[PDB]
RNA sequence: GAAGACAAGUGCUUGUCGUUCGUUAAUGGCCU
């Protein structure tokens, strides 16, 4: 039981628990009346009206294991409608960021902490920021290209947020979860909801694609596999809710992650297609048919490899001609019309197969000309016209093992009109490193000819994309957003305030 | 109309209005330039406001009464500061004010003179040969208030000092509604229920021009220096005039005309519009008794112009906490699948006594009752030979009509499975030559794939059966 | 001039209530509409006009809170589980009290309700309440701005109506009193300031099939107070019937014997009484029947003489379904079934 | 606060050949009654104007059936020998009938006793008599005389124009909507003739080759006609003077064809064709004439026609066999003082200022399993899953949404032996499908670690456990051998 | 050429540095119950209750006094403990907010109007221990803080008075408790 | 692993810990 509060009379008792329900106990006849589901567990109940007018309360959002996610909620006592709910923007980081200790329940889960497991976790959680440098705390964020809302894949959901009005406009669930059907209780708190891991838009903006993974319950016969479910969603410009047209169970067969996704541009099929790269490196071309209202696989490319590279990235050539694909230590250039290697009659060693020094983290192209590749150790910049590298930068001191593979991609984006920004992060210490970090934004153009601008932010930075208003947006641990960009009058005064025992 | 009597201050920043409220007349001042819950309640049921006038140091309005006395109202606090009481008790039909002197009309035709400074009745005063009088306005000669104008269907210019009627003006058939001095020569008379304003001359004693509105004239206002006269019409319209005093010249029709029609299409009545130099003010009643206003610049405006107002005539209610339908604006929106198509990534698309010829016949056309006559055959020597004498193009179409029956009927892939293999056995060499096997044999590849994934799960269930079955049989 | 002539109504007018300080009338019936008519002698125009969808509206009251004198909620309900509460500008503020925090099992409908002030007496803070009816004897009490179920008040038998006395205790302090009516004619006296206990019981002399009680002579739910010092204990009590019988009780003497003799048994009507409202000064007793046309009768007080001149034969009433007095100006508004709220003026006041 | 989400039923990845939305409209035609006639029925045509009747030819008999009663209203029998074709005019009043004695006898419908107009056409037997679609008083008949005669029925004693040039056996002609002068006329030699009746007409304008004997010709659009001839049928574009499509998806020779347009259907324009196999297949000009739905009747089908778009009643697909059978398939379709006291209910807020509706929409009634899972009665929800009057889909949707929400053991701890036997009697059926076998694998294994100890005491479970041993090993043998083909299939790729 | 800035705010800044209080909400509804005031981690927002949107934000980046207290980058240690509604200084002057920090600082702010860039700062003396909770009766003020000599925090109770001078506050030691688990 | 503290058992043993140092299961369920 998380919080109790009496009314101003003293005849009513609000409650609060891991069950997501505000129960109003009558103390006179011991009945109760309760709102069933309130978007996560409720921390602190509070009645504010002197007449008993408003119920006001605090929310935890226990779906995120990596961040305290507080939604201040207020209600009318009469109707019990959510009136003027206030919520900060909610990312989801890769690990538990900074000193955040999950609220207390009965039994220790991966979603909550016990009493005996309370201090044994907090002592351990400091050591993960002391023993390891492996911590990244990175957030996948995608920008809506026509409405400039900023969708956050809070797990099994999307918080549709916009930073101009600084306000949450939606919270849509995107999975057949267990979410609003039941507040999870202490043995059931081990069951974690399916996790949206990828969320991209087409360049149209009329389509949003959804990759998630549903998890099994433990102690079952099928508690080993993982269903990789893909979903392709639509809405109009008028409506803010999304609508599902093709759910896809298991792309690339069963138990295969499709971890990297790039959408198609307007050149190829009016941006109504998406690509999915495996850990094996298979390429499928999902796109949209017209006479059917639904999606199919127009083109496949399925290799079977002896090994699994969990770091893949891929880039599209703006003409719609060819597909750059990055596997570990190795680039591939695919003719889209064949899904094979770019076979050349020139034989001028412009080979589709490249051989890089370390495992690829990003593949980004400024134009048809440039191509910027970050390995696990280094960053390189290779032109397309001549296949010779231009600029070398040893990111090995800044990034040794700082990132789980693939997560470098969300830090580094390319404004297609100006150029690149990579996002370099330090931790800083005096005399064991501190908890505090320091991130530097560096601006790049034309496969890193010059540094256009070095901006040094005092805290951490977890994500960068570039908004189509020619500007880069970045998050932070404190969930802040920053932009890298370019007589009668005296008779009038008295009537203003005056109008408004025996 | 709900507003009985309304009047603006000079310079047009406020108006008083007098309306009824449960058989008790109340007065109230709103602002017009961009509410006011304060009101002055008249105590008795019977006393009624009869004529109304402002004062240009508190901003006070003057209330002519049914009672026989004159209330004097300060607007800052709802208090009536002092009372100007005629000893006789008839209603006061007109009130007038300039400087310290005040002037009013008894219903027994008696002039009166009050001081605002000295708070005192100067003279009980009557004159001959004016038997009914209901509108009095004083001429602005200067500090000399003398030779004031009074009228009821006919205007008399009457001096104070010699206390006689100097000029006698022809007038109307109705009693006169509006009587205002524009210029030091010219002034307007206007009747009740008539479409005709006169413009007379004080010195000459003639009519110069007349003015004509399209319906009956209810309330009058005029600009500073005789440029603009804006007439509130009883139908609800503002028939204004531009340069009425300049030179068919006998009667002058209205120059510009202002209507107000709401957004749903209803006509809204206009009462008591104010005009100043080059800035027009409209009023109308938005609710039953609440007046809303609009300043507009009128020399820009065309000859006919309908100010259109959004009125909530059929406006459906938008509660800010509520969504467009049913749920809250802060409630989460549920995952609702509905009519989604569910596909796998394995589902490809868009990338000798024989039975041969009858099987070949039901594949040329699509025929389903005739296929099932074929597939009852189960001798493998028939199964070998029937596929063998078949066109190789037809064998590819046969496999598609197999996997559809294999998928939709689970037990059916027992006996049919031999009839799929020999298709692949005999025509394998042709089947290399077709360029896209995965496209054409997609429904075959999809059905065989979904059986393949059950292999680790079913072999897992075998042991855990045979844990128990090898156990409970012995003991 | 009529109250509906500027905008007519469709269903049979069910309940009227003026505003305690403002000039307004609230007409609403089975038409699922609320209409608010500002009242003059000459024209009576719509202030606004609210249409609810899906809820016939059988009783309507304005409610100005005793503390703020700026809330001015409008509580309206019908034969539904809920009760809308429109507050007092294109967008309307409408709250609905959908839920009973204890139990919905007693009352299935909110078709009769009265709204009364109440004092806390732990704090000297006054809030409103909503008084309901229920299953068999239950009168439930919802807090008027929060919807909290306060207190349940059972009586023997079957409830037909109730009314709300106010007793002033000192300056700044008063207690409110329920007066519930069994159908057989047993009057209960619950007090809401402390938790609901009986104060007393007394049977009406006779009175078998009883429809309505309303008390009067002071502050009632039709002619309510403005500040706490205005709250005055009532003096007249009238008990309706299904056979025309109204029984008048002097509240000074009837509170002694607890089986009191009523003053005069009014029997001028011939059918079921359906509206008993007093003047705000407590000198006139309306009595009306929704069965026969043209059936309003005025009773003078304390003389208990029915007025003889008005209403005449040619006084247009219709089947009178909803009578209401003004608080201040002495006006009289009488509904009908035709939809026309025909308005009078007691020229004394 | 949020509303409670409805439990979403499990939808498997789609097995091929799903119920396409055009297969939901054309399968509505049921209640097939079969009327015996005395000989082969040759032509069937619907009344255009109020389409409630259709004429049906026979041996010496034209009958008139109804829409709603589907029985014979009236019977024309005054003919001497076999009457081939009975069309109606576009007005709808007055129908034709061409005989074997060569006389077309046009008269009003709904009146079999007045032969209004007996046009003695050619001495060879007239097969086809139609009315013009555009001008309602010009008739055109054909003959076995290989001349088609446009009769103006003001003058039943002279053909207005002799339209000729045919090589062999004209047995269809049809008019075209954009041009009242232009007439499509199909010989039996092939060679669809196109005429301009305002010209001399004895020569055609241009012909359309049909390599096999063309038997039926019908105009579909203002620019397109359709050659229904021999084995295949081909469409033709007039201004292109060239064929657009061809569908040889039949088996035997065609006989009839029909086109209807803009009717209550997911498919806008319908093209049905008979194939003399009992086999009426339905085609569409929007979708490049692909095959959409097919009936199969007993004997060979000669005449087939559909109710028009203006039917406003139960539709019909009437197909006529050679053996004497008609085959019809159809798509069927207090006091006053009490009402014065409560009359506000039909007002619906028209002229008031503000409309405000709080009322939430009545959702679909929650099922007995979903009502239990919402109220957490999990062990009873599982027992509520195995009702014999319950779909095989929903039982799977219980077990996913009981596995996903809670664990499966909590609904299973209290199970006795008698509550356990409805589970396994479903699970013996459950593993045979591929759609459930990944899930029933969980539900069996949780029983065995739980209730294997009871299973020694219960021999009744043991028989189900031995039967479960067999069918799973059978479902091995499917899943083995179906795996064997996929490894085999990769050679040919 | 390019510039960096800060646009959108983050958390609603709940009182979890206490982690002892079960009434953690800092936000208060106003006297006139028309607008609702929350200190974010980066700003202070005034939401209108009827129109449901922000009617005014109060960023800490705009004022030097605000940025000197909260936007300090080396220490993110100071935080808004509790807003009080009225003027602590003058009896009932309106549209004022007094804000109590984590470490003895008081800021006087203006919603419903343009922010005057010179607030009435009053640094509370004797704030050796860090400020944890402040609350008020009618004109009587007390203070709860976290003091420490088990790893638990002792709580000391104090009081406030005004107009001895402007900057001065008499701090009275009403009570003290030796170690606290849940102060509520 | 240790120290600390507390409880049970008979100075000892077991047990716990809203502590510190060090390494990586209270008949208790979701409104209208």
């Amino acid at each position: 039981v998380l919080s109790l509060s009496f009314s101003h009379d003293g005849s009513y008792l609000l409650s609060g628990g891991w069950e997501k329900v505000m129960s109003l106990w009558q103390l006179e006849t011991n009945s109760q009346q309760f709102l069933p589901r309130l978007n996560g567990i409720i921390i602190d109940c509070q009645v504010l009206g002197p007449q008993g007018n408003y119920y006001s309360l605090i929310l935890q959002m226990t779906e995120n294991n990596s961040n305290s996610d507080y939604q201040f909620l207020l209600l009318n006592a009469s109707d019990l409608t959510s009136k003027l709910s206030i919520n900060g923007p909610l990312p989801v980081f890769n690990s538990t960021i900074k000193h955040i200790q999950q609220p207390i329940s009965a039994m220790n889960t991966k979603n909550s902490n016990s009493i005996t497991s309370l201090n044994h976790s907090k002592k351990k959680q400091s050591r993960k920021l002391i023993k390891s440098r492996r911590q990244d705390f990175t957030t996948n964020v995608e920008i809506n290209p026509i409405n400039k809302n900023l969708y956050f894949p809070h797990i099994s959901a999307v918080q549709i947020f916009d930073f101009y009005k600084n306000e949450q406009v939606n919270y849509q669930y995107l999975t057949s979860g267990v979410n609003n059907s039941m507040g999870k209780v202490r043995f059931e708190l081990n069951l974690q909801d399916p996790i949206i891991t990828d969320l991209k838009f087409t360049k149209d903006g009329q389509w949003m694609i959804t990759y998630e993974i549903e998890y099994p319950p433990n102690d079952l016969l099928s508690s080993k596999d993982l269903t990789h479910i893909l979903k392709f969603w639509t809405k109009n410009d008028n409506e803010t809710n999304w609508n599902l047209k093709t759910k896809v169970i298991n792309p690339h067969g069963i138990s295969v992650p499709i971890t990297k996704i790039l959408p198609s541009p307007r050149s190829v099929n009016n941006s109504q297609g998406c690509l999915t790269a495996d850990n094996n490196g298979g390429l499928k071309f999902w796109s949209f048919d017209s006479h059917e209202s639904n999606w199919c696989l127009k083109k496949i490319s399925l290799p079977n490899f002896n090994h699994f590279s969990n770091s893949v990235s891929l880039a599209w050539s703006q003409d719609g001609s060819l597909i750059f694909h990055g596997f570990d230590d190795k680039l591939q250039i695919l003719d889209f019309d064949t899904f094979k290697k770019f076979e050349s009659l020139e034989n001028t060693k412009t080979v589709s197969e490249f051989t890089l020094d370390s495992e690829i983290q990003t593949v980004k192209l400024i134009n048809d000309t440039n191509l910027i590749v970050a390995t696990r150790t280094t960053l390189n910049a290779i032109n397309l016209l001549r296949g010779q590298v231009i600029n070398s930068f040893d990111l090995y001191p800044f990034v040794n093992g700082v990132y789980k593979n693939g997560h470098m991609d969300r830090l580094i984006t390319c404004d297609e009109r100006t150029g690149n920004i990579a996002l370099v992060i330090n931790q800083q210490l005096t005399d064991v490193p501190t908890i505090n970090y320091k991130s530097r934004i560096i601006i790049f153009d034309s496969d890193l000819s010059t540094k256009l601008g070095n901006f040094t932010h005092h805290e951490y930075i977890s994500w960068i994309g570039w908004n189509y208003d020619t500007d880069f947006i970045f998050l932070d641990i404190e969930s802040t957003l920053g932009v890298v960009g370019t007589x009668x009058x005296x008779x009038x005064x008295x009537x203003x305030x005056x109008x408004x025992n025996d | 109309s709900p507003v009985l009597q309304s009047a603006y201050d000079p310079s047009g920043q406020y108006l008083c209005y007098v309306t009824v409220a449960l058989d008790k007349q109340r007065v109230g001042v709103q602002p017009t330039q961009r509410w006011n819950e304060n009101f002055l309640y008249l105590e008795d049921s019977k006393l009624k406001v009869t004529c109304l006038k402002w004062v240009n140091d508190t901003v006070a309005i003057i209330l002519g009464m049914n009672n026989g006395e004159i209330w004097l109202y300060s607007v800052l606090a709802n208090e009536v500061t002092y009372k100007f009481t005629t000893g006789n008790s008839y209603e006061i039909k007109d009130i007038d004010l300039m400087g310290n002197q005040l002037w009013c009309i008894d219903s027994s035709d008696a002039f009166y003179q009050f001081d605002l400074l000295q708070f005192k009745l100067l003279q009980h005063f009557r004159i001959n040969n004016c038997v009914q009088l209901n509108k009095l306005t004083i001429v602005p000669a200067g500090d000399s208030v003398a030779q004031l104008l009074v009228a009821s269907h006919s205007i008399s210019l009457i001096d104070i000092e010699e206390k006689k009627v100097v000029m006698t003006f022809p007038g109307h058939v109705s009693p006169v509604s509006t009587l205002q001095v524009i210029t030091n020569e010219f002034f307007i008379s206007g009747a009740e229920g008539d479409r005709f304003l006169n413009v007379y001359d004080i010195h000459s004693g003639m009519t110069k021009c007349v003015l004509v509105a399209e319906s009956d004239i209810k309330e009058l206002s005029h600009s500073g220096q005789a440029d603009s006269i804006a007439v509130t019409t009883e139908d609800g319209s503002l028939e204004i005039f531009v340069d009425p005093l300049v030179s068919g010249n006998k009667s002058k029709k209205s120059s510009k005309k202002i209507q107000i029609v709401s957004k749903d299409g209803r006509k809204v009545p206009i009462y008591n519009a104010f005009i100043n130099k080059d800035l027009l003010n409209v009023s109308w009643l938005q609710n039953a008794t609440m007046p809303y206003f609009k300043n507009l610049q009128w020399r820009e405006i065309p000859n006919e112009y309908t100010v259109e107002i959004s009125l909530n005539w059929n406006n459906k209610n938008k509660s800010a906490d509520r969504d467009l339908h049913g749920k809250d604006l802060a409630s989460a929106t549920n995952y609702v699948e509905g009519n989604a198509r569910v596909t796998s990534g394995d589902n490809f698309k868009h990338v000798t006594g024989t039975v041969t010829v009858i099987l070949s016949q039901a594949l040329q056309s699509n025929d389903h009752s005739l296929l099932e006559t074929v597939l009852n055959n189960r001798d493998e020597r028939v199964i070998r030979d029937t596929i063998f004498r078949l066109k190789p193009a037809l064998a590819v179409i046969l496999l598609e009509r197999l996997a559809e029956r294999i998928a939709r009927q689970t037990h059916r892939q027992g006996p049919l499975n031999v009839w799929v293999k020999w298709c692949l056995i005999i025509h394998g060499g042709y089947l290399v030559s077709i360029p896209n096997l995965m496209s054409t044999l997609s429904s075959l590849h999809s059905t065989l794939k979904r059986r393949s994934d059950l292999l680790p799960r079913l072999l897992a269930l075998d042991a855990r059966l045979d844990c128990t079955i090898n156990k409970f049989k012995t003991l | 001039k009529d109250a509906n002539a500027s905008h007519p109504s469709h269903s049979a007018i069910q309940s009227l209530s003026f505003h305690p300080s403002k000039p307004l009338l609230l007409t609403g019936g089975y038409d699922k509409t609320l209409r608010i008519y500002h009242i003059d002698g000459k024209t009576n125009h719509l202030v606004t006009s609210l249409h609810l969808v899906g809820s016939p509206i059988q009783t309507c009251t304005f409610y100005t809170s005793l503390s703020n004198q700026n809330q001015q909620n409008i509580f309206t309900a019908g034969r539904r589980r809920y009760m809308h509460s429109w507050d007092l500008s294109q967008t309307a503020k409408i709250e609905k009290f959908s839920r009973l925090y204890g139990h919905e099992s007693t009352q299935r409908s909110f078709e009769n309700f009265k709204v009364a002030h109440l004092q806390n007496s732990q704090t000297n803070s006054v809030h409103g309440i909503v008084l309901l009816q229920g299953n068999n004897g239950w009168i439930n009490i919802l807090h008027s701005t929060s919807g909290l179920w306060l207190m349940g008040c059972k009586i023997e038998g079957v409830i037909t109506d109730f009314c709300i006395d106010y007793q002033p205790i000192s300056r700044g302090k008063f207690r409110t009193i329920l007066i519930a009516v069994n159908a057989y004619g047993e009057v209960w006296e619950f007090d809401l300031n402390k938790n609901g206990h009986v104060i007393r019981r007394w049977k009406d002399q006779g009175g078998v099939g009883i429809t309505k009680i309303q008390v009067g002579g002071g502050t009632t739910t039709t002619c309510p107070a403005l500040q706490i010092s205005k709250i005055k204990q009532n003096r007249w009590l009238a008990v309706g019937s299904e056979s025309g019988f109204v029984n008048l009780y002097d509240r000074n003497n009837a509170m002694t014997s607890s089986t009191p003799t009523p003053v005069a048994a009014l029997d001028q009507l011939t059918t079921t009484i359906s509206n008993l409202q007093f003047s705000p000064d407590g000198q006139i007793l309306c009595m009306a029947s929704r069965a026969v046309k043209d059936a309003l009768r005025l009773v003078h007080l304390p003389s208990c003489s029915v007025f003889s001149n008005w209403p005449t034969s040619g006084t247009p009433l219709g089947k009178v379904t909803s009578v209401a007095f003004s608080p201040s100006g002495g006006l009289l508004a009488v509904g009908n079934e035709q939809g026309k709220v025909r308005l009078w003026k007691l020229n004394h006041y | 606060s949020t509303a409670r989400p409805r439990i979403i039923t499990s939808k498997a990845p789609l097995l091929p050949q799903q119920t396409t939305p055009e297969q939901r409209y054309w399968r509505q035609y049921t209640s097939a009654q079969l009327v015996k006639e005395h000989n082969s029925v040759t032509h069937i045509s619907f009344n255009p104007q109020h389409p409630h009747d259709f004429a049906v030819t026979s041996s010496t008999r034209v009958q008139i059936f109804s829409s709603r009663t589907r029985q014979v209203i009236k019977t024309f029998s005054r003919f001497k020998d076999v009457v081939y074709s009975a069309s109606f005019r576009s007005d709808g009043k007055l129908l034709c009938a061409g005989d074997a004695t060569g006389l077309v006898s046009v008269y009003d419908s709904y009146n079999p006793r007045t032969i209004l107009l007996s046009i003695n056409a050619s001495t060879h037997p007239t097969h086809v008599t139609k009315f013009h679609t555009q001008d309602n008083k010009i008739l055109a008949t054909a003959s076995d005389d290989r001349v088609t005669r446009l009769w103006d029925i003001s003058n039943a004693y002279e053909p207005q124009l002799e339209l000729t040039g045919a090589t062999d056996y004209v047995r269809t002609l049809s008019f075209i909507p954009a041009a009242p002068h232009l007439v499509a006329t199909g010989s039996y030699d092939g060679l669809i003739r196109l005429y301009d009746t305002r010209s001399s007409g004895s020569t055609p304008i241009y012909s359309l080759n049909h390599d096999q004997p063309v038997e039926n010709v019908i105009a579909v659009s203002p620019t397109q006609i359709v050659s229904c001839g021999g084995n295949n049928f081909k469409v033709w574009d007039l201004t292109s003077n060239k064929k657009l499509y061809e569908r040889g998806n039949f088996n035997k020779a065609v006989t009839c064809l029909d086109y209807v347009e803009n009717f209550d259907s997911p498919m806008q324009s319908a093209l049905i064709a008979s194939s003399l196999d009992g086999h009426v297949k339905v085609f569409d000009p929007l979708d490049n004439f692909q095959v959409k739905f097919g009936w199969k009747f007993s004997g060979p089908v000669l005449s087939c026609a559909v109710s028009p778009s203006t039917a406003q009643g139960n539709r019909h697909l009437v197909a006529g066999l050679s053996s004497g059978l008609l085959a019809i398939r159809t798509k069927k379709k207090k006091s006053n003082n009490f009402q014065r006291m409560m009359r506000g209910s039909e007002y619906q807020g028209d002229q008031e200022h503000i409309i405000h509706n709080d009322k939430v929409r009545s959702q679909r009634r929650m099922r007995a399993f979903e009502r239990n899972i919402n109220q957490f009665k999990w062990s009873e929800a599982l027992d509520n899953a195995f009702v014999p009057g319950m779909a095989k889909e929903l039982t799977l949707t219980v077990l996913q949404e009981l596995r996903k929400r809670g664990k499966v053991r909590v609904a299973l701890y209290g199970r006795d032996e008698s509550t356990l036997e409805p589970l396994l009697n479903w699970c013996l059926k459950g593993i045979e499908d591929v759609r459930s076998a990944s899930i029933v694998a969980d539900w069996v294994a949780v029983v065995l670690e739980l209730y294997g100890n009871t299973l020694e005491s219960s021999p009744v479970l043991q028989e189900l456990m031995i039967d479960l041993k067999t069918k799973v090993r059978h479902e091995i043998h499917k899943s083995k051998e179906a795996q064997r083909i996929e490894g085999m299939l990769q050679l040919l790729t | 050429q390019y510039k960096l800035s800060v646009v959108s705010g983050g958390k609603p800044a709940l009182n979890n540095l206490s982690s002892v209080t079960g009434n953690k909400n800092i936000a208060r509804l106003s006297q006139d119950q028309r607008n609702y005031i929350i200190p974010f981690n980066n700003q202070i927002k005034v939401y209108s209750v009827e129109t449901r949107q922000c009617v005014k934000t109060l960023k800490f980046a705009n004022n030097s006094l605000l940025s000197g207290i909260f936007l300090q980058e080396e220490e993110n240690n100071e935080s808004i403990v509790k807003i009080l509604l009225g003027d602590i200084t003058v009896p009932q002057q309106a549209h004022l907010i007094t804000v109590f920090t984590n470490n003895g600082h008081v800021i006087v702010l203006n919603y419903k109007g343009k922010l005057v860039e010179s607030p009435k700062h009053f640094k509370i003396s004797l704030a050796d221990e860090k400020l944890a909770n402040v609350f008020h009766s009618e004109g009587n003020y007390r203070i709860l803080t976290t003091f420490k000599d088990n790893s638990l925090q002792s709580y000391r109770l104090y009081a406030l008075t005004f107009d001895d001078a402007k900057k001065q506050f008499e701090v009275a030691h009403q009570a003290e408790w030796h170690n606290v688990i849940l102060s509520n």
